[PDB]
């Protein structure tokens, strides 16, 4: 029968009070002759009655895709409330239950240094500005680069790896025309993250 | 030429 | 039924001259009843008949593990040849075939370039030293510390991460106390890839 997957909200979502978290209940496998599921959401055992389901989708492997979506508030989520979502449907013996919740233990601020390229680096067509991430807890945060208050594309960031003291550490690698560095611009790692003052901080990185 | 690892052999051209 | 599993050589395996690169058929939920596995191999098509099958392995789900090993040259597996393992057993109505090989694509060099610890990490207990390696393809990579002759054992390195020009890069982080920076002490990432002169380089950082 069909099969449940049930979703996080994205980290930069949980972290800036204007945007808007949600938990998300995802059930493949439905079939045509019973399109029909049921959803029952709790909230550590608690019913709540405000998820939504979203359009149904044809997935033409003969099962439709079928979503339930419900809200969390901001400080709920980052409070490590549990939530579960209840799966009923024709096709299974038993209602299946699945529950998410952000990752137990006790949040770490993270540390964040902006590291210049090497010497041996400065005859290349480009170079790279190094944002070290570390000592965070849990993994769940968003970086991002800026320069004279505009978006900096061109990086790359690892994902978080399990440092030896059970925090998470990770690197973001932005690139730029060697021209752009010796200038003098200011280019800036931004980072946000629950453990943080504001959930933010900015550093930045010249010549 | 060669390269060694920890005196260990790695390759040589 | 059976299943099959087939796993390339250890990087470092294929990349020191001085140690055994071999790839490995694995063989899960063989039954009681019909344990007997036939292995066949193939080079790039050509059977190879030098494979050696490993002590059977009893699995506490009442299935056993089989596992053939063959071993393969350096330059084989560097030169992207395809190994093929073939699987028959009477519980599989028909023969189970699994293919590996070296990713394809044009190898690249990979450049190694080391970063001191932040001024802002200075008054830390610890400090991170930092060994940054990109444009290197493909993606298989050993990365190894050291100082004065012996491993630094205290480091952490990143998964491998496709970049925009098709290329990889990853981070190392070795951790050392303060003091030990502080002490003028040398230490060096090491760091093997096939499209390096020698498959090795070595770059030092120290206190200036
Ligand atoms: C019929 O087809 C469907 C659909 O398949 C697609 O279409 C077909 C025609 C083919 O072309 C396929 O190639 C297509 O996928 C099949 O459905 C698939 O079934 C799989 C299980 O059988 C299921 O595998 C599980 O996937 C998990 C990851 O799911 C992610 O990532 C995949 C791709 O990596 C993505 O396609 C999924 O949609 C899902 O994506 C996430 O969606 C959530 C919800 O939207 C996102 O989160 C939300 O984002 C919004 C904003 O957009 C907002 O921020 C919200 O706050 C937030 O909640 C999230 O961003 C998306 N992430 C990504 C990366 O895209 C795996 O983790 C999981 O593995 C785990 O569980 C296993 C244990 O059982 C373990 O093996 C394993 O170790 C893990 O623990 C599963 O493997 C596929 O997701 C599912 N695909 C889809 C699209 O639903 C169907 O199976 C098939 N049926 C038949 C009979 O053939
Ligand atoms: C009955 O039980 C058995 C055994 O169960 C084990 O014991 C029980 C008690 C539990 O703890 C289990 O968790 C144990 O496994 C069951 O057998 C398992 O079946 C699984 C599926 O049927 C199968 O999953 C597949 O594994 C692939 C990765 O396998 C790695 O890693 C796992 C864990 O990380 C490890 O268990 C495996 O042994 C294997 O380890 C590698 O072995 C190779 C070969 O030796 C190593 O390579 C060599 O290394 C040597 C030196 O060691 C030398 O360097 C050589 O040069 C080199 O060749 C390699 O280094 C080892 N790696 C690691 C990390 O250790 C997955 O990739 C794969 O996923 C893929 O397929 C899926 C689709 O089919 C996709 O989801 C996915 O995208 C991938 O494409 C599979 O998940 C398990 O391997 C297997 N366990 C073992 C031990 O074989 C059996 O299923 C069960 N039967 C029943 C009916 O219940």
């Amino acid at each position: 029968g069909p099969s449940v997957f049930l979703f996080p909200p994205k980290p930069k979502d949980t972290l800036e009070a204007s945007r808007t978290p949600e938990v998300t209940c995802v059930v493949v496998d439905v079939s045509h002759e019973d399109p029909e599921v049921k959803f029952n959401w709790y909230v550590d055992g608690v019913e709540v009655h405000n998820a939504k389901t979203k359009p149904r989708e044809e997935q033409y492997n003969s099962t439709y895709r079928v979503v339930s979506v419900l809200t969390v508030l901001h400080q709920d989520w980052l409070n490590g409330k549990e939530y579960k979502c209840k799966v009923s449907n024709k096709a299974l013996p038993a209602p299946i239950e699945k529950t998410i919740s952000k990752a137990k233990g006790q949040p770490r601020e993270p540390q964040v240094y902006t590291l210049p390229p090497s010497r041996e680096e400065m005859t290349k067509n480009q170079v790279s500005l190094t944002c070290l991430v570390k000592g965070f807890y849990p993994s769940d945060i968003a970086v991002e680069w800026e320069s004279n208050g505009q978006p900096e594309n061109n990086y790359k960031t690892t994902p978080p790896v399990l440092d030896s003291d059970g925090s998470f550490f990770l690197f973001s690698k932005l690139t730029v025309d060697k021209s752009r560095w010796q200038q003098g611009n200011v280019f800036s790692c931004s980072v946000m993250h629950e453990a943080l003052h504001n959930a933010y901080t900015q550093k930045s990185l010249s010549l | 030429d060669c390269a060694w690892h920890l005196g260990e052999l790695v390759w040589c051209t």
